[PDB]
Protein backbone atom coordinates (compact mmCIF):
# COMPACT_ATOMS: atom_id res chain seq x y z
CA UNK A 1 0.00 0.00 0.00
CA UNK A 2 1.92 3.04 -1.31
CA UNK A 3 0.17 6.20 -0.10
CA UNK A 4 1.42 8.73 -2.67
CA UNK A 5 1.01 12.29 -1.32
CA UNK A 6 -1.45 14.02 -3.66
CA UNK A 7 -1.13 17.79 -3.46
CA UNK A 8 -4.47 19.69 -3.37
CA UNK A 9 -3.69 21.43 -6.69
CA UNK A 10 -4.15 18.01 -8.28
CA UNK A 11 -7.60 16.64 -9.13
CA UNK A 12 -8.66 13.10 -8.22
CA UNK A 13 -11.47 11.39 -10.11
CA UNK A 14 -11.63 8.25 -7.97
CA UNK A 15 -14.53 7.05 -5.76
CA UNK A 16 -13.74 5.45 -2.39
CA UNK A 17 -13.20 1.68 -2.61
CA UNK A 18 -12.83 1.74 -6.38
CA UNK A 19 -10.98 -0.71 -8.63
CA UNK A 20 -7.67 0.16 -10.34
CA UNK A 21 -4.94 -1.85 -12.14
CA UNK A 22 -1.48 -0.74 -13.37
CA UNK A 23 -2.89 1.25 -16.33
CA UNK A 24 -5.59 3.54 -14.94
CA UNK A 25 -4.53 7.02 -13.72
CA UNK A 26 -5.77 7.75 -10.21
CA UNK A 27 -4.81 11.29 -9.18
CA UNK A 28 -5.44 12.95 -12.55
CA UNK A 29 -4.00 16.38 -11.72
CA UNK A 30 -5.35 19.53 -13.40
CA UNK A 31 -1.79 19.84 -14.67
CA UNK A 32 -0.61 17.14 -17.12
CA UNK A 33 2.79 15.38 -16.85
CA UNK A 34 4.13 13.72 -13.66
CA UNK A 35 0.49 12.97 -12.70
CA UNK A 36 0.38 9.61 -10.93
CA UNK A 37 -0.42 6.50 -12.93
CA UNK A 38 -1.95 3.30 -11.63
CA UNK A 39 0.59 1.72 -9.32
CA UNK A 40 0.11 -2.03 -9.64
CA UNK A 41 -3.29 -3.57 -8.85
CA UNK A 42 -6.01 -3.34 -6.22
CA UNK A 43 -8.60 -1.08 -4.63
CA UNK A 44 -8.31 2.66 -3.88
CA UNK A 45 -8.82 4.70 -0.67
CA UNK A 46 -8.96 8.39 0.32
CA UNK A 47 -7.43 9.99 3.43
CA UNK A 48 -7.53 13.41 5.18
CA UNK A 49 -10.27 15.39 3.41
CA UNK A 50 -10.26 19.18 3.89
CA UNK A 51 -13.95 19.05 4.78
CA UNK A 52 -16.14 16.25 6.09
CA UNK A 53 -19.69 17.46 5.54
CA UNK A 54 -22.90 15.56 6.24
CA UNK A 55 -26.16 15.86 4.26
CA UNK A 56 -29.87 15.09 4.89
CA UNK A 57 -29.89 13.03 1.71
CA UNK A 58 -30.04 9.26 1.38
CA UNK A 59 -27.76 7.23 -0.90
CA UNK A 60 -29.24 5.43 -3.92
CA UNK A 61 -26.56 4.05 -6.29
CA UNK A 62 -27.29 2.92 -9.87
CA UNK A 63 -25.50 1.11 -12.69
CA UNK A 64 -27.60 2.35 -15.61
CA UNK A 65 -30.77 4.29 -16.57
CA UNK A 66 -31.29 7.80 -15.19
CA UNK A 67 -34.96 8.81 -15.50
CA UNK A 68 -35.26 11.17 -12.54
CA UNK A 69 -33.58 14.50 -13.32
CA UNK A 70 -32.44 17.21 -10.89
CA UNK A 71 -34.63 19.29 -8.55
CA UNK A 72 -37.88 17.33 -8.21
CA UNK A 73 -39.67 16.16 -5.05
CA UNK A 74 -39.72 12.38 -5.44
CA UNK A 75 -42.34 10.69 -3.27
CA UNK A 76 -41.22 7.71 -1.11
CA UNK A 77 -41.47 5.01 -3.77
CA UNK A 78 -41.18 6.95 -7.01
CA UNK A 79 -38.63 5.25 -9.25
CA UNK A 80 -35.34 7.16 -9.33
CA UNK A 81 -32.95 5.12 -11.49
CA UNK A 82 -31.98 1.54 -12.52
CA UNK A 83 -35.23 1.18 -14.49
CA UNK A 84 -37.37 0.18 -11.51
CA UNK A 85 -35.05 -1.25 -8.86
CA UNK A 86 -34.16 2.15 -7.36
CA UNK A 87 -36.88 4.19 -5.65
CA UNK A 88 -36.97 7.09 -3.18
CA UNK A 89 -37.86 6.89 0.53
CA UNK A 90 -38.45 10.62 1.09
CA UNK A 91 -39.47 13.73 -0.88
CA UNK A 92 -37.12 16.63 -1.67
CA UNK A 93 -34.62 17.78 -4.30
CA UNK A 94 -32.88 15.04 -6.29
CA UNK A 95 -29.25 15.77 -7.15
CA UNK A 96 -28.04 13.30 -9.78
CA UNK A 97 -24.31 12.61 -9.50
CA UNK A 98 -23.05 10.94 -12.68
CA UNK A 99 -19.49 11.30 -11.37
CA UNK A 100 -19.90 8.95 -8.39
CA UNK A 101 -22.63 7.00 -10.20
CA UNK A 102 -25.29 7.57 -7.53
CA UNK A 103 -28.54 9.54 -7.37
CA UNK A 104 -29.44 11.03 -3.97
CA UNK A 105 -32.34 13.07 -2.58
CA UNK A 106 -32.29 15.67 0.21
CA UNK A 107 -35.16 15.39 2.71
CA UNK A 108 -37.49 18.33 2.00
CA UNK A 109 -41.13 19.19 1.32
CA UNK A 110 -43.54 21.99 0.32
CA UNK A 111 -44.77 22.49 3.88
CA UNK A 112 -47.21 25.39 4.33
CA UNK A 113 -45.78 27.72 6.96
CA UNK A 114 -46.70 31.09 8.47
CA UNK A 115 -45.95 33.52 11.29
CA UNK A 116 -47.75 36.16 13.32
CA UNK A 117 -51.51 36.71 13.28
CA UNK A 118 -52.04 36.04 9.58
CA UNK A 119 -50.78 32.59 10.55
CA UNK A 120 -53.54 32.06 13.09
CA UNK A 121 -56.33 33.74 11.08
CA UNK A 122 -56.25 31.23 8.26
CA UNK A 123 -56.19 28.38 10.80
CA UNK A 124 -59.33 29.96 12.30
CA UNK A 125 -61.11 30.14 8.97
CA UNK A 126 -60.10 26.53 8.30
CA UNK A 127 -61.63 25.44 11.59
CA UNK A 128 -64.85 23.58 10.82
CA UNK A 129 -67.13 24.39 13.76
CA UNK A 130 -69.27 21.40 12.80
CA UNK A 131 -66.96 18.36 12.80
CA UNK A 132 -65.30 19.49 16.00
CA UNK A 133 -68.70 19.63 17.71
CA UNK A 134 -69.27 15.92 17.03
CA UNK A 135 -65.68 14.96 17.81
CA UNK A 136 -65.88 16.65 21.20
CA UNK A 137 -69.46 15.45 21.68
CA UNK A 138 -67.83 12.02 21.86
CA UNK A 139 -64.57 13.14 23.53
CA UNK A 140 -66.74 14.51 26.38
CA UNK A 141 -68.52 11.27 27.27
CA UNK A 142 -66.47 8.24 26.22
CA UNK A 143 -63.15 9.35 27.74
CA UNK A 144 -62.63 9.52 31.50
CA UNK A 145 -61.94 12.53 33.75
CA UNK A 146 -58.72 13.23 31.83
CA UNK A 147 -60.24 14.39 28.53
CA UNK A 148 -63.68 15.15 29.96
CA UNK A 149 -62.62 18.44 31.55
CA UNK A 150 -60.98 19.26 28.21
CA UNK A 151 -63.98 18.78 25.91
CA UNK A 152 -66.11 20.26 28.70
CA UNK A 153 -64.93 23.86 28.43
CA UNK A 154 -63.87 23.26 24.83
CA UNK A 155 -67.20 22.35 23.19
CA UNK A 156 -68.99 25.30 24.79
CA UNK A 157 -66.82 27.80 22.92
CA UNK A 158 -67.50 26.58 19.38
CA UNK A 159 -71.11 25.90 20.39
CA UNK A 160 -71.26 29.59 21.26
CA UNK A 161 -69.75 30.72 17.94
CA UNK A 162 -72.29 28.60 16.05
CA UNK A 163 -75.45 30.03 17.65
CA UNK A 164 -74.13 33.58 17.16
CA UNK A 165 -73.64 34.19 13.44
CA UNK A 166 -70.01 35.10 13.85
CA UNK A 167 -67.25 32.96 12.38
CA UNK A 168 -64.10 32.74 14.53
CA UNK A 169 -62.14 34.43 11.70
CA UNK A 170 -63.51 37.79 12.85
CA UNK A 171 -61.41 37.44 16.02
CA UNK B 1 -60.92 26.74 20.02
CA UNK B 2 -57.68 26.36 18.04
CA UNK B 3 -56.29 23.53 20.23
CA UNK B 4 -52.92 25.08 21.09
CA UNK B 5 -51.25 25.39 24.52
CA UNK B 6 -53.39 27.97 26.33
CA UNK B 7 -50.50 30.37 26.88
CA UNK B 8 -47.00 29.24 25.90
CA UNK B 9 -47.50 28.05 22.34
CA UNK B 10 -49.70 31.12 21.74
CA UNK B 11 -47.25 33.85 22.79
CA UNK B 12 -44.49 31.82 21.11
CA UNK B 13 -45.81 32.32 17.56
CA UNK B 14 -48.15 35.25 18.10
CA UNK B 15 -45.51 37.99 18.13
CA UNK B 16 -42.34 36.12 17.15
CA UNK B 17 -41.21 34.72 13.76
CA UNK B 18 -42.11 31.24 14.96
CA UNK B 19 -43.54 29.18 12.09
CA UNK B 20 -46.90 27.48 12.75
CA UNK B 21 -47.45 24.08 11.17
CA UNK B 22 -50.87 24.58 9.59
CA UNK B 23 -51.82 22.43 6.47
CA UNK B 24 -49.36 20.00 4.74
CA UNK B 25 -46.13 18.26 5.73
CA UNK B 26 -45.00 14.63 5.86
CA UNK B 27 -41.24 14.84 6.28
CA UNK B 28 -40.18 14.57 9.93
CA UNK B 29 -37.49 15.28 12.51
CA UNK B 30 -37.85 11.95 14.31
CA UNK B 31 -41.63 11.86 14.60
CA UNK B 32 -44.44 12.04 11.96
CA UNK B 33 -45.59 15.45 10.68
CA UNK B 34 -47.37 17.60 13.23
CA UNK B 35 -51.00 18.26 12.37
CA UNK B 36 -51.36 21.34 14.60
CA UNK B 37 -48.06 21.46 16.50
CA UNK B 38 -46.09 24.65 15.94
CA UNK B 39 -42.37 23.99 16.08
CA UNK B 40 -40.34 27.11 16.85
CA UNK B 41 -38.47 28.73 13.95
CA UNK B 42 -35.27 27.13 15.22
CA UNK B 43 -36.78 23.70 14.64
CA UNK B 44 -38.20 25.07 11.37
CA UNK B 45 -35.02 26.27 9.70
CA UNK B 46 -33.25 23.15 10.96
CA UNK B 47 -35.56 21.03 8.77
CA UNK B 48 -34.33 22.01 5.30
CA UNK B 49 -30.61 22.29 6.03
CA UNK B 50 -31.11 20.06 9.04
CA UNK B 51 -27.94 18.09 8.16
CA UNK B 52 -26.19 20.31 5.60
CA UNK B 53 -23.05 21.60 7.39
CA UNK B 54 -19.43 21.83 6.23
CA UNK B 55 -16.97 20.76 8.92
CA UNK B 56 -13.46 21.95 7.93
CA UNK B 57 -10.46 19.81 8.88
CA UNK B 58 -6.91 20.76 9.87
CA UNK B 59 -4.14 19.22 7.69
CA UNK B 60 -2.77 15.86 8.84
CA UNK B 61 -5.98 14.86 10.60
CA UNK B 62 -7.35 11.98 8.47
CA UNK B 63 -10.94 10.98 9.30
CA UNK B 64 -13.12 8.41 11.03
CA UNK B 65 -15.44 7.97 8.06
CA UNK B 66 -14.70 6.84 4.51
CA UNK B 67 -16.63 9.13 2.14
CA UNK B 68 -20.35 8.42 1.75
CA UNK B 69 -21.25 7.02 5.18
CA UNK B 70 -24.17 7.41 7.66
CA UNK B 71 -23.35 9.55 10.70
CA UNK B 72 -25.06 10.08 14.06
CA UNK B 73 -25.92 13.42 15.70
CA UNK B 74 -22.77 13.96 17.75
CA UNK B 75 -20.79 11.14 16.16
CA UNK B 76 -17.13 12.11 15.89
CA UNK B 77 -16.73 12.62 12.15
CA UNK B 78 -13.00 13.24 12.54
CA UNK B 79 -10.28 13.16 15.23
CA UNK B 80 -10.91 16.90 15.74
CA UNK B 81 -14.49 17.50 14.59
CA UNK B 82 -17.73 16.42 16.26
CA UNK B 83 -20.69 16.63 13.88
CA UNK B 84 -23.87 18.26 15.14
CA UNK B 85 -26.37 16.31 13.00
CA UNK B 86 -27.17 12.80 11.70
CA UNK B 87 -27.54 11.78 8.05
CA UNK B 88 -24.78 10.53 5.78
CA UNK B 89 -21.13 11.67 5.53
CA UNK B 90 -19.25 12.90 2.49
CA UNK B 91 -15.67 13.88 1.61
CA UNK B 92 -14.22 16.99 0.02
CA UNK B 93 -10.67 16.95 -1.35
CA UNK B 94 -7.98 14.24 -1.25
CA UNK B 95 -4.52 14.65 0.28
CA UNK B 96 -3.64 10.97 0.82
CA UNK B 97 -4.28 7.65 -0.95
CA UNK B 98 -3.24 4.68 1.20
CA UNK B 99 -4.19 1.30 -0.27
CA UNK B 100 -2.72 -2.09 -1.32
CA UNK B 101 -0.70 -1.96 -4.59
CA UNK B 102 1.19 -5.16 -5.62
Amino acid sequence: PKDYRVQPHMNVVVPEGARVEAGDKIVAAIDPEEEVIAEAEGVVHLHEPASILVVKARVYPFEDDVEVSTGDRVAPGDVLADGGKVKSDVYGRVEVDLVRNVVRVVESYDIDARMGAEAIQQLLKELDLEALEKELLEEMKHPSRARRAKARKRLEVVRAFLDSGNRPEWM
Amino acid sequence: LLDLSATELEQVLYFSKYIVLDPKGAILNGVPVEKRQLLTDEEYRELRYGKQETYPLPPGVDALVKDGEEVVKGQELAPGVVSRLDGVALYRFPRRVRVEYV
